[PDB]
């Protein structure tokens, strides 16, 4: 019936962005709900956030 | 009311730094240090790779005929090399390399304003002999994290599919802790001493960028003098 048929391959990549529920493996749910700049981040003695 | 002031900057390594500030007032020190901090990490002029024409792809969802790595591997790779400019904002290169081996980021097209902090960054793998991989890379200036998504909203109709885009991060500064403490002078109490521990990719200068950021705070005490 259908003698030629044309499979479309498209490709869009998703990222990581506030609204994506994220978790664990311990059973520890959540939604990000705005991830913020590294600039807000405590960071301890040596300087890491 | 003493005027503030530095001494040298204490060059560990290449890499990372410490300056340190002797003429500092109680409390000023401590939120001008933070207050710095959020500068030294957002209004810093940084470099990175924008548009990368390949040679044989017309998407990063492929591998060259030739390559050990994958396309889009090696577009993050190149997000992996620290460059520096200095006349123009953008620059156009080259990468021209042929033979097994492990690519280092100097076989590229030099341009006297292209300025590596470690040609031995290697980018990609060839594990063939007869394989010329060459792509054109348009790295170009601006501040904080400044992405391909939201610039390909303008788009000036790119047709020209070949051309593959990364996302631009233009942050050269790293981890950026500061240490208060007693500065010991013999005519006070006790003063401050701010020694910025800091740490960077490699690429915009310490000094250039204090004095550089402290004139943006200057833009940012415009309208603060203003009533």
């Amino acid at each position: 019936g259908v003698l030629k048929i044309v499979k479309v391959y498209l490709a869009v990549k998703r990222r990581i962005q506030p609204g994506d529920k994220m978790a664990g493996r311990h059973g520890n749910k959540g939604v990000i709900s705005k991830i913020n700049p590294i600039e807000d981040m405590p960071y301890d003695e040596n300087g890491t956030p | 009311f003493l005027k503030p002031r530095l001494v040298d900057i204490e060059q560990v390594s290449s890499t990372h730094a410490k300056v340190t500030l002797e003429p500092l007032e109680r409390g000023f020190g401590h939120t001008l240090g933070n207050a710095l901090r959020r500068i030294l990490l957002s209004s810093m002029p940084g470099c990175a790779v924008t548009e990368v024409e390949i040679d044989g792809v017309l998407h990063e969802y492929s591998t060259k005929e030739g390559v050990q790595e994958d396309i889009l591997e090696i577009l993050l790779n190149l997000k992996g090399l620290a460059v520096r400019v200095q006349g123009k904002d953008e620059v156009i290169l080259t990468l021209n390399k042929s033979g097994i081996g492990p690519v280092t980021a100097a076989d590229i097209t030099h341009d006297g304003d292209v300025e590596i902090v470690k040609p031995q960054h290697v980018i990609c793998h060839l594990t063939d002999e007869n394989a010329s991989i060459s792509m054109r890379i348009k790295v170009q200036r601006g501040r904080g994290y400044v992405p391909a998504s939201t610039r390909i909203h303008s788009e000036e109709d790119e047709r020209p599919i070949g051309r593959l885009l990364v996302d631009a991060c233009y942050s050269p500064v790293e981890r950026i802790a500061y240490n208060v403490e007693a500065a010991r002078v013999e005519q006070r109490t006790d003063l401050d001493k701010l020694v910025i521990e800091m740490e960077t990719n490699g690429t915009i200068d310490p000094e250039e960028a204090i004095r550089r950021a402290a004139t943006i705070l200057a833009e940012q005490l415009e309208a603060f003098v203003d009533l």
